[PDB]
């Protein structure tokens, strides 16, 4: 996808986050799980499902076929009749087909998008007091539980609070010991 | 050793769901939404509450004047569509032609229901035969007989004096009226069935001002016979009289029809006939019952519908994508 | 202490403007862009220089023929758009039709302006009636009269000696001429109007060859009347000349109509009247003025105009969201 | 936004910034003030002004519907004509509204586009003389007057020329004093 | 001191193929691609391997009819579209009208080739002249001549005993028949070349049912003559028989055409001629060659063509965009 | 362009290379040269035939003009015919200008979101073994030969094996000489 989020650095989805679109995986001491981003998943819920129903509300008038019948020297404008009717129901056909197909292009890229915003959205509340792994995922300098996985999630997470502890502990590992 | 760790990722499942995009087909995403109903039931149907009239081998023109053949429809109850077959069979039994006919069917698409009525009493032909009007071409059952809600005058003893007929349509509603000129052989046929030789058929309304006069030629046979019948009509407006004047190759009418209940109805060309079902969507190839906003059995359909399209597939891609 | 800082944002304002996306509906942003325009001004107008023609009570068939009622229009200037109500009640007076109408109306759209000219003088009459020809479906003012530009020719002694007369169009231009015939009720009425029993009326042009008789029929009566006027048409092509000759039932004309200035127009539809303003858009419900490229008014428009769309609201987004 | 910036990582935008529509707040020692890109906010100007032309010349013909009257025999063909005009004037009604709908939300993402675009044009003239804080701010580790505000915004910043006084303030707040 | 390096790139070119979007014009990029294909050969080509057939100065009322100077056309090849140009020069050389005509062109849309037969043999015509039919206004060169596949019968000694004439397309293939009436100026005219003052002219099929009369009037010169031909034509259906009766003012046959192949054929308007080339694409103005999916020549083409816009330009931007 | 590589951060395109649209520019000890990433080139162009197919195939059937002729007395219905085949000409010449112009400005920003996002797979892949210079072009913290840059291209680029040379380099900088 545009954004090169999904099937990007991210490679490969996770079967196990069964309550949401897009989401989070937390591992400490305590252990490790799935939680689903609450508020992400439902904003495009709604984008979607707008996006569906202006696409059945926008054919809502749409040409609609009539009988006609013409006897035998009416050839001219029965073929006339002919040749509009058909000449319509080409036209909204093109019409449905193409946009369809456009708006699933938009589909794709705006999960894509949204991945990578969320993404992003950790990584400028955290800044140094982690390690960006580069596959999607962050590992801290500090000790943090499932209270402060919380924080990280619904966007409390404080950073001076923790700034220390990670300043320090990233003094350690340039010594090497 | 381990640090504590968080990853961010998006949902992914068991679907094998596929959609196209501008630039990739057959993309197999999480979730996915079709929109085109692709399936009918084959059926002509009952309109929420209404049976259609259904034509069998007759042609609106062998219902409306009568075909022998068409007996089943002397007198139909209230429709909600007419389905005629693409090339019926009993249409006109004696050969010849019905005025702007395809205009009338026109006016049959927003009439629901008739109510046949007597305007001229067949008894009332006192001093002509109306019984001897009857021909080969149009056979009830082998019985040789004739289109039942006109009426072939011909000439009693030994003349046919002039005809003077008029009906007032005293009625609130508007009065589809049908009449009728024999053209003969030759000489020798006119002044043997009507006797007079020069003839004529004048009829008149508050729109109407008609003259029409007897063609005698020399023709190809069609069903055995060399003469032909023209059929014409009028709409005969409340409290409007109608005048028929004539002096040979009159057919007259006797049944006429009072236009009682209009709104949608459509002629539908279809070679099916009575399915015994119900919808609120009902097509010439079978009747819909799908919540889609589309479709693509039939562009032609009645009742409320999901809108025509060709195509054979739209699906919309709703979920997101299914790992690689 | 704060180490020297630099941010980098948006603009806001105190903006309301809400437009729509295919996502998202009603959504704030900091500027708009209406493209839709949706008030007129519920007049009829000069459409920039130049005066419509609006027939009050009249309609076309009305101002052509010469209906007494319709003497407002004797003598037109040229106009830039004709107005005509949807269903005027001075058309013809007396009761018949109009032949070919529709199309004659479809010339009128690229006509601007005719020149009425006398082509065979009422007074040319020598041997018959001109002015006897008078009817009480016509009436003046209760003086009961006749449509003033053609003559209903009448015996003269006892007798209607054989018509034959014509004009030469010696015009640069092209000339719209108009006549017409009159059906009686029996052969007594016939004979009292025209003496003769057996009539006829023949019509010749470079490109006509016409030749009409009356039809004769017992009819409703209409505005007291059971008898019929027919009336006809034809383009006479500079330096070609018509001839008639008849011998009764002759409705002959006086004046006929030069095609002076051709060009666009309109046979607009409206009840409306004259506004007494004026523009470069002119819609059946009234005038717009506006810099729009849309318009929502009525698909009929004349002149400089927007184009028509169906919407309720076209907003274009030109400057970015505006904050929650 | 699809690029997370515009309601996103710079949540508001400023009410105080009233010449363009994107730019800058710097705060030194001197004090404060709101400065505006020069090229961008110009960048899109054009970008939305030849959209705007664009959607109204395609638009410019267009079906245009004319009376034609039908007598009482002619129902068939009057109808016939009805339709047809009824037809065309629907197909391009569902043209424009959709046109605008489509472009709309481009237009929205070319404005979010643009910021998210100029804030990297300072992030990677910066990098590491400065700290990103990821409120969209950058707060500076070493010391930058008026001439040199300037010198960012034009895009005239010199690395090699202040990353000796800033690689030692950072080595102050490694140790932690 | 340089550490080691990678950096990432993209590819230019000295490409100034430049195209356009929504927001910006004249982008040059990397690699474009027309789509638009705008270059014609300016000629009338054969068709796959078809010669089209191309009526110079004549009409195809005048080469169906036998106009003298159509004699290039008496006896045509299969074709695979006729050229007709916009203003015929000989279309009815003696003035006059043809029934139905444009509908008539509309069937031969469809038809690719006939066959000139004879129905009724002018040697046949015992009792009658069959060779004074010949007008002023229809000249070979300079001998005053007649349409050739009809004939201009005339009464021979004093009188016109009455024709009754008859043939029956014992063909699988359908008949194409042509015939006419005759309407002279005056009484004395009338009796000069056919003696009989009341005529007729009766036709007759399995389903048509023509009784023409004569319509005598005073009319304009056209050509020198003010008398008329009117012509009329039907559609003879295998083993159906017609036969003729009638009395005086008749345009008779010789030869009708049998409808030998039908299939996709136009009727191309077009000044040009034959232009001795071929295509799989021919357009009025003139043939194309082309692989590209749109065109803007012309909107009317016949055979293997491209889709018609009336786009100027219509370019793809395929590579990327390219350094300043 | 949405994405702001392409006349972005990497100001200017490699006239040299020649056998890709997308690729990279090494230079260690053995010398320099250019290697064309040859999957996201792939990618392109499997997208971009994808596209002119389908615009191609959209237009597939629609309408075709047709020649009918009506005498002097059919004015009117001659009319409605005009008006119709004119009508769909130019519904189907609006349709085509405008696909184009839409489906141009998708292709564009899909190769300036191309570049971005290989940017972004090296940058990712190296992290602190390397320094991001800002030009859109990285400098090593340690020694990389050609079977080293070659990992880097076809994404096995190995980060513990050099992280020890390169955090030892870091350190040696981070001290000023
Ligand atoms: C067909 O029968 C209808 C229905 O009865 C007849 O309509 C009626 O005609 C009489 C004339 O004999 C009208 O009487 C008139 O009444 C009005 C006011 O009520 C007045 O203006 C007149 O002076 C006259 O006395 C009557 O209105 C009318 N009925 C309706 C409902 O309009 C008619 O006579 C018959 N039609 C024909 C063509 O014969
Ligand atoms: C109606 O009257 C007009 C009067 O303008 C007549 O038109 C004229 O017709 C005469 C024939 O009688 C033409 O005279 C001729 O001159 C041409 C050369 O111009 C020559 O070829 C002939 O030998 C003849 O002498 C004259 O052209 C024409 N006038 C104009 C201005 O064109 C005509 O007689 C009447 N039209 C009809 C249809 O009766
Ligand atoms: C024009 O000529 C055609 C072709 O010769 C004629 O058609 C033929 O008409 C005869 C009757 O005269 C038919 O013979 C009959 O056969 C039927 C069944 O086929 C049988 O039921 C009868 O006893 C009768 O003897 C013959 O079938 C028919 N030929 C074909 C090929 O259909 C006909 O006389 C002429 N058509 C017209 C309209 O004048
Ligand atoms: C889309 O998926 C189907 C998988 O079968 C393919 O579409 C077509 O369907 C038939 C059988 O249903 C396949 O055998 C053919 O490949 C297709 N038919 C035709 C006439 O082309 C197709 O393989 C897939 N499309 C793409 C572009 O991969
Ligand atoms: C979009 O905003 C409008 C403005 O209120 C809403 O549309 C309707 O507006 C009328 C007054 O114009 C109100 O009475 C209603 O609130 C609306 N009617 C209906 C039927 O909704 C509309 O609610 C807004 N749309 C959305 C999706 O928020
Ligand atoms: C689009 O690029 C072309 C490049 O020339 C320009 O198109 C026009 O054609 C002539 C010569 O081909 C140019 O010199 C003119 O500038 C253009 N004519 C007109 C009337 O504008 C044009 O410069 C470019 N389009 C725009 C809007 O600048």
């Amino acid at each position: 996808g545009l954004f090169g989020a999904i099937a990007g650095f991210i490679e490969g989805g996770w079967q196990g986050m069964v309550d949401g679109w897009y989401g989070y995986h937390h591992s400490n001491e305590q252990g490790s799980g799935y939680a689903a981003d609450k508020e992400s998943t439902q904003k495009a819920i709604d984008g979607v499902t707008n996006k569906v129903n202006s696409i059945i509300d926008k054919m809502n008038t749409q040409f609609e076929a009539v009988g006609r019948e013409f006897n035998n020297l009416e050839r001219r404008i029965e073929n006339l009749n002919k040749k509009m009717e058909d000449g319509f129901l080409d036209v909204w056909t093109y019409n449905a087909e193409l946009l369809v197909l456009m708006e699933n292009e938009r589909t794709l890229d705006f999960h894509d998008s949204n991945v990578k915003n969320l993404y992003d959205k950790v990584r400028l509340q955290l800044r140094d007091n982690a390690k960006e792994l580069g596959n999607g995922c962050f590992e801290f300098y500090h000790k943090c539980d499932n209270e402060c996985m919380e924080s990280v999630r619904n966007g409390t997470y404080d950073y001076p609070q923790y700034s220390e502890e990670a300043r320090l502990k990233r003094e350690e590992i340039s010594s090497g010991r | 050793d381990p640090g504590d760790q968080i990853c961010i990722g998006y949902h992914a499942n068991n679907s094998t769901e596929q959609v196209d995009t501008i630039m990739e087909k057959n993309v197999t995403v999480t979730h996915a939404q079709d929109i085109l109903e692709k399936k009918h039931n084959g059926k002509l149907c009952d309109l929420d509450g209404v049976k259609p009239l259904i034509l069998r081998d007759c042609s609106v023109a062998g219902w409306l004047l009568g075909n022998p053949m068409c007996d089943e429809f002397i007198n139909v109850p209230e429709w909600s569509y007419i389905v005629e077959k693409a090339n019926p069979v009993n249409d006109l039994c004696y050969p010849g032609d019905f005025n702007d006919y395809e205009e009338l069917k026109h006016l049959l698409s927003r009439i629901n229901h008739f109510e046949k009525i007597q305007i001229i009493p067949k008894s009332s032909w006192s001093s002509h035969e109306a019984s001897l009007g009857v021909s080969s071409a149009c056979p009830y059952q082998g019985k040789s007989s004739f289109f039942r809600n006109v009426v072939w005058l011909i000439k009693k003893d030994s003349t046919y004096p002039t005809i003077k007929r008029s009906y007032n349509n005293t009625n609130q509603e508007d009065l589809l009226v049908l009449w009728g000129i024999h053209h003969p052989n030759d000489a020798a046929e006119q002044t043997k069935l009507y006797q007079n030789p020069t003839t004529y058929i004048s009829v008149g309304t508050s729109t109407l001002n008609q003259r029409l006069v007897p063609r005698i030629a020399t023709r190809s046979k069609v069903k055995g016979l060399s003469g032909r019948m023209e059929f014409f009509w009028t709409i005969l407006k409340p409290n409007d009289a109608i005048n028929f004047e004539s002096n040979g190759n009159f057919i007259a009418p006797e049944y006429a029809y009072k236009i009682v209940k209009k709104g949608d109805s459509t002629i539908m060309k279809s070679e099916l006939e009575y399915g015994n079902c119900n919808t609120k969507c009902q097509t010439p190839m079978g009747a819909i019952n799908s919540s889609m906003p589309f479709h693509n059995i039939h562009p032609l359909t009645i009742g409320e519908c999901p809108k025509y399209v060709k195509s054979n597939r739209l699906v919309l891609a709703t979920g997101l994508r299914n790992s690689p």
